[PDB]
RNA sequence: CAGAGGUGAAAUUCUUAGACCGCACCAAGACGAACUACAGCGAAGGCAUUCUUCAAGGAUACCUUCCUCAAUCAAGAACCAAAGUGUGGAGAUCGAAGAUGAUUAGAAACCAUUGUAGUCCACACUGCAAACGAUGACACCCAUGAAUUGGGGAUAUCUUUUCAGCACGUUUUCUGUUUUUUACGCGAAAGCUUUGAGGUUACAGUCUCAGGGGGGAGUACGUUCGCAAGAGUGAAACUUAAAGAAAUUGACGGAAUGGCACCACAAGACGUGGAGCGUGCGGUUUAAUUUGACCAACACGG
C-alpha cells in the first residue's frame, strides 16, 4: 500500500492571515538518503484568500494566495508568501467591450529585498452622463495612468517589509489607494491587482521566518492517535 | 464556386503547362546553341 | 592507408570507425554518431 | 456580381490594408480578423440539474454564492459559422440587418 | 486506518484536477500543493473502446473510483479545477467534465472551490493545420 | 428499482420519433434523500402522464435535446 | 501507476524503460489573446505587450512668412505581401517534397502520426498577387438622419493629492478622416449616390494609362534585365459564331426552414426471395412458336 509510507504534514500560513493551520499534504517517510525535511521545502501550496481570511468579504473569494515552505518544524510547514493571483472567472468577467483595458507591470523590491511584480489591470468607464458609443482613452492618458500606478506602488511598496506588503495587498489597501488616486487622471470603471509574485527573494532567515510567523500553533500528526 | 466558366481547363494549371513547355523549349535550345 | 587500392578509386568499407580502433585504422569518420546532409537543425558538436 | 457591399467582412476600401489573421475555433482556418464570425460566449460550468447536486454538496457554493463561468471568445470561419448554425443564409433583404447588442 | 490526525467529521481537502479532453478524461485528486497524488483514473480505464473514453458514463465511473479511493486516504472534501486541452488546441472542455464532477457530488465528496484552469495563450504558436484548416 | 412518476411529456425526441423525453419525479418515502427529485429521461414505448416507470439508475439523466 | 494519444471507427506513434497526468521550475524560438470595433495610422505593401529613445508625418490653431513656386505625366528612378534565390544565423511551432497508417475499384489526396526545404533574423536578389474599392490622379457643385476618430470655438454631470490652473463627459458649432441608413440623377441590371458609377447625344475642367469577338497566346522569334526561377517587350500562321455580363422563370443541391405520406420509415403483423406447381415475361428451339407493353411492362391487352 503506498499510503504506508506517507506521513502527514500542516501548512502555515504567516501570522497575518486569520486561519494559520490551513491545508494538510502528506510527504513519503524518510526513507534514508531521501529526508522528507529536504524534499518538503520550495513546494508551493496555493490556498483562497476568503479560507485563510474568514472575515473577509465577497470580494476576497476571488483571490488565490500562493505559499512556499520556508522550512519543516516537525510536522508544521512554516511558509513564506509566494504569490497572489486573481480567479480566472473573475477576471475573464471584468472585460467589456466597447472601453480600452490598461495594464501595468510594476517590479519593486522591499525592506527584506523580495523583488516582486504586481500586474495591475484598469478599465475605462463611461460617465453617468456620457451617451458616447465608446469610451475609449486616448494613449496619452493611459500613459499617465501607467506613470502614476507605478509610481505610487514603488512609492509605498519600497519601504515596508515582506509582512507589511503582503497584508496591504490581502486588505485592498494598496488597491483602493490606487484607484483614488487615479480616477482624477480618467475615468475607471475598475483598477484591480491582478497577480502578485515574488520573483527573488533574499538569502534564507530563519529568525525573520520565526518572527513573521508569531506564535506558532502545534500540529497533532505526530502525536498519537 | 466563386468564378465563372474557365472554359477549357483551369487556367491555372494550363499557365503550369505552358512554362513546363517554355523550360523544355529552353533546354532544346540550349542543347543545340 | 587503409582506403587505397582498388581498380576503382573507392573506399570499400564504411568511413565510418569506431571510438576504439587503433592508431592507423582510425581514419574517415571517427565514431560518428550520423551521416549524411545534417537535414534540420544543426546539434551541437561535441561530447555531452 | 457583388454579393455584399461590405464583401463580408469590416475593412471599408480606404480603412486598411491587411487584418492579422485568427484561426477558426473549430477547424483552425486562417481568417481575417474582422471577416470571421465573432462570439462572446458566458457558458455555465454545469447544466441546472448537475448543478444543484455540486451546489448541494458544496458549503462554498449555495443560493447566495454564485458558481463561476466559463468566457470564451470564439471566432469562427465563415464555414465553420455556417455549419455550427451560428449564422445562416438569408433572404436579400434581410441580410443588411444587423445587431449590436447580443439578445 | 489512512488519513490524517483530525477529529471525526472534520473536513480534510484536497484538489481534484479534471481534464476534459474529447478523446479521454482525467480525474486527478492531488493535495493543495498538487506536488503528492492520491489517485489518478481516466475514462479510458474503465471502457474498453477508444471511442467511449470520454464518454460521460466513463468519466463517473472514474469519478466513483476516485471516490473509494479517497475515502480510503482520509480525503473528504474537494477543490476541483477543470481544464480543456486549452494552449493553441480548442478552449471548449469535454464530454465528462459535468459527469466526472457530478458524480463526485453525489458520492459524498464535499466540494469547495471551482475553478476552469485551462491554459489560455497571451499569445500562441501556429496551430495544427494548414490556413484552410482541417478540411472534411 | 427506484420507481418514478411522469408529470409531464417534453416531446417525442429522435430521428424516427420512437423515443420520447418525460419530466419524471421520483415515488420516494417522505424524508427521504430522493423525495421530490425530478429529473429528465427518455422512455421507450407509449407513455402518457401520470404513468409510472421503473429507474435502474437514477444518476444518469437524459440529455435536453 | 497503466495506459496515453488520435479518429466516423481505427492504426501508424508513445508507454512499467513510468508514458499520459499534476506542481513549481527552466531553455529556446515564435507570438503579442480577451480588450479588437463597418476603429486608428501608413504612398502602397503593411502596422497591435510595456518602458526608454531617434528622425519624421498629418490634422487643427494663427491678423506668422513668401508670392504661382502648381496639376499630371513617355523616357528615367525608388519602395513593394507570400512564395522563390544567394550568403550567414535560427529552428520552438507549423509544414511543400518524402514516408507511414487509414479511407477507396483505384487514392500518388482529403483524415491521423510524422517529416525535409521553408516558416523567424541580417545583408543582397527577385519585382509575377483577386498587389481589389476588380473603381487612375488633381479640381468644382451636390439632398437627408443617426453616429464615429483627431484638433479647435462657445456654454449639464463625475472625479479632483499630482506628467494636473486636470481629465472625462453634456449641448451647439467647426476643419480634417474612415463610414452607415434612408433625394435627385445615372446605369443593361446588379447596383453607385457630397465616399458617384451623378452633374454626358442638352455629348468639351486638366493630365495620364489601358481596351477594340473568342481562341492560338502572353505562345514563337529577336532583344533587355535576372544567379536561377523567371520578368519586361511581344507576334503571326491557323481556328472559330459565339464567348461573355446582369437579371427572370423553372429544374436540381451529398444547402437551410416548415409541414406531410404505411405506394416512406419507426412499433409490429403477414408474407415474397429458398421447394413443388399454375400463370405471364425473356431467352432457346421451331415451318410457326402472331403480336403490344420493359415506379407508370411481366394472372396486364378484361
Ligand atoms: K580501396
Ligand atoms: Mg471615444
Ligand atoms: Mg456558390
Ligand atoms: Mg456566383
Ligand atoms: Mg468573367
Ligand atoms: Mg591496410
Ligand atoms: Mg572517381
Ligand atoms: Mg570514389
Ligand atoms: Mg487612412
Ligand atoms: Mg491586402
Ligand atoms: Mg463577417
Ligand atoms: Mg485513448
Ligand atoms: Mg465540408
Ligand atoms: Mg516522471
Ligand atoms: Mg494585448
Ligand atoms: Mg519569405
Ligand atoms: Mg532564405
Ligand atoms: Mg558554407
Ligand atoms: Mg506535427
Ligand atoms: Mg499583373
Ligand atoms: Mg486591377
Ligand atoms: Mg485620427
Ligand atoms: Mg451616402
Ligand atoms: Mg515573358
Ligand atoms: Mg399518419
Ligand atoms: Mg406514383
Ligand atoms: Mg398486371
Amino acid at each position: 500500500e503506498t499510503m504506508a509510507r506517507k506521513e502527514w504534514y500542516d501548512v502555515v500560513a504567516p501570522a497575518n492571515f486569520e486561519k494559520r493551520q490551513f491545508a494538510k499534504t502528506i510527504c513519503n517517510k524518510t526513507q534514508g538518503t531521501r529526508i522528507a525535511a529536504d524534499v518538503l521545502r520550495g513546494r508551493v501550496f496555493e490556498a483562497n484568500l476568503a479560507d485563510l481570511n474568514q472575515s473577509a468579504g465577497e470580494e476576497e473569494a476571488y483571490r488565490k494566495v500562493r505559499f512556499t515552505v520556508q522550512e519543516v518544524q516537525g510536522r508544521n510547514l512554516l511558509t513564506q508568501f509566494h504569490s497572489m493571483e486573481v480567479t480566472t472567472d473573475k477576471m475573464a468577467s471584468l472585460l467589456r467591450k466597447w472601453c480600452t483595458t490598461m495594464e501595468t507591470t510594476v517590479e519593486v523590491k522591499t525592506a527584506d529585498g523580495y523583488t516582486m511584480r504586481l500586474f495591475v489591470v484598469a478599465f475605462t468607464k463611461p460617465q453617468a452622463n456620457q451617451q458616447s458609443r465608446n469610451c475609449y482613452a486616448k494613449q496619452r492618458l493611459v500613459k499617465w495612468l501607467r506613470m502614476r500606478i507605478t509610481k505610487m506602488i514603488k512609492r509605498r511598496l519600497s519601504k515596508v517589509q515582506i509582512k507589511e506588503a503582503v497584508s496591504l495587498l490581502t486588505r485592498n489597501v494598496l488597491s483602493d489607494a490606487l484607484v483614488r488616486r487615479c480616477n482624477p487622471i480618467l475615468p475607471l470603471r475598475e483598477l484591480r491587482i491582478r497577480k502578485v509574485r515574488v520573483v527573488r527573494t533574499p538569502k534564507f532567515d530563519a529568525q525573520a521566518l520565526l518572527s513573521a510567523h508569531g506564535t506558532i500553533p502545534a500540529s497533532v500528526e505526530a502525536d498519537q492517535r | 464556386g466563386t468564378v465563372s466558366r474557365p472554359r477549357g481547363m483551369r487556367p491555372k494549371w494550363h499557365k503550369k503547362r505552358i512554362k513546363r513547355l517554355k523550360l523544355r523549349r529552353r533546354r532544346m535550345r540550349q542543347r543545340s546553341k | 592507408h587503409p582506403h587505397g587500392g582498388g581498380n576503382h578509386q573507392h573506399i570499400g568499407h564504411p568511413s565510418t570507425v569506431s571510438r576504439h580502433s587503433p592508431p592507423g585504422q582510425k581514419v574517415g569518420l571517427i565514431a560518428a554518431r550520423r551521416t549524411g546532409r545534417i537535414r534540420g537543425g544543426k546539434a551541437v558538436k561535441g561530447a555531452w | 456580381t457583388t454579393k455584399r457591399r461590405n464583401h463580408g467582412r469590416s475593412k471599408p476600401a480606404h480603412s486598411r490594408g491587411r487584418v492579422k489573421p485568427i484561426h477558426c475555433f473549430n477547424c483552425g482556418r486562417l481568417t481575417p480578423k474582422d471577416k470571421a464570425v465573432g462570439r462572446f460566449v458566458v457558458r455555465r460550468m454545469l447544466d441546472a440539474a448537475s448543478a444543484r447536486d455540486v451546489a448541494e454538496a458544496s458549503p462554498v457554493y449555495g443560493a447566495n454564492f454564485p458558481m463561476p463561468r466559463l468566457y470564451m471568445k470564439q471566432r469562427f470561419c465563415i464555414a465553420c459559422a455556417i455549419h455550427s448554425r451560428t449564422v445562416r443564409a438569408r433572404p436579400v433583404g434581410n441580410r443588411k440587418i444587423r445587431y449590436t447588442k447580443k439578445v | 486506518a489512512y488519513g490524517p490526525n483530525v477529529k471525526k467529521g472534520d473536513l480534510v481537502y484536497g484538489v481534484v484536477h479534471i481534464f476534459a479532453s474529447f478523446n479521454d478524461t482525467f480525474v486527478h485528486v492531488t493535495d493543495m500543493s498538487g506536488r503528492e497524488t492520491y489517485v489518478k483514473v481516466t475514462g479510458g480505464m474503465k471502457v474498453k473502446a477508444d471511442r467511449d473514453e470520454s464518454s460521460p458514463y466513463a468519466a463517473m465511473m472514474a469519478a466513483q473510483d476516485v471516490v473509494a479511493r479517497c475515502k480510503e486516504c482520509g480525503i473528504n472534501a474537494l477543490h476541483v479545477k477543470m481544464r480543456a486541452v486549452g494552449g493553441v488546441r480548442t478552449k471548449s472542455p469535454g464530454p465528462g467534465a459535468q459527469a466526472a464532477l457530478r458524480a463526485l457530488a453525489r458520492a459524498g465528496m464535499k466540494i469547495g472551490r471551482i475553478e476552469d484552469v485551462t491554459p489560455i495563450p497571451t499569445d500562441s504558436t501556429r496551430r495544427k493545420g494548414s490556413r484552410r484548416g482541417r478540411r472534411l | 428499482a427506484q420507481v418514478g412518476l411522469i408529470i409531464k411529456v417534453l416531446g417525442r425526441t429522435g430521428s424516427r420519433g420512437n423515443v420520447t423525453q418525460v419530466r419524471v419525479r421520483l415515488m420516494a418515502e417522505a424524508g427521504s434523500p430522493d423525495y421530490n427529485r425530478t429529473i429528465v429521461r427518455n422512455v421507450k414505448g407509449p407513455c402518457k402522464e401520470n404513468d409510472m416507470l421503473s429507474l435502474m439508475e437514477t444518476e444518469r439523466e437524459a440529455r435536453r435535446l
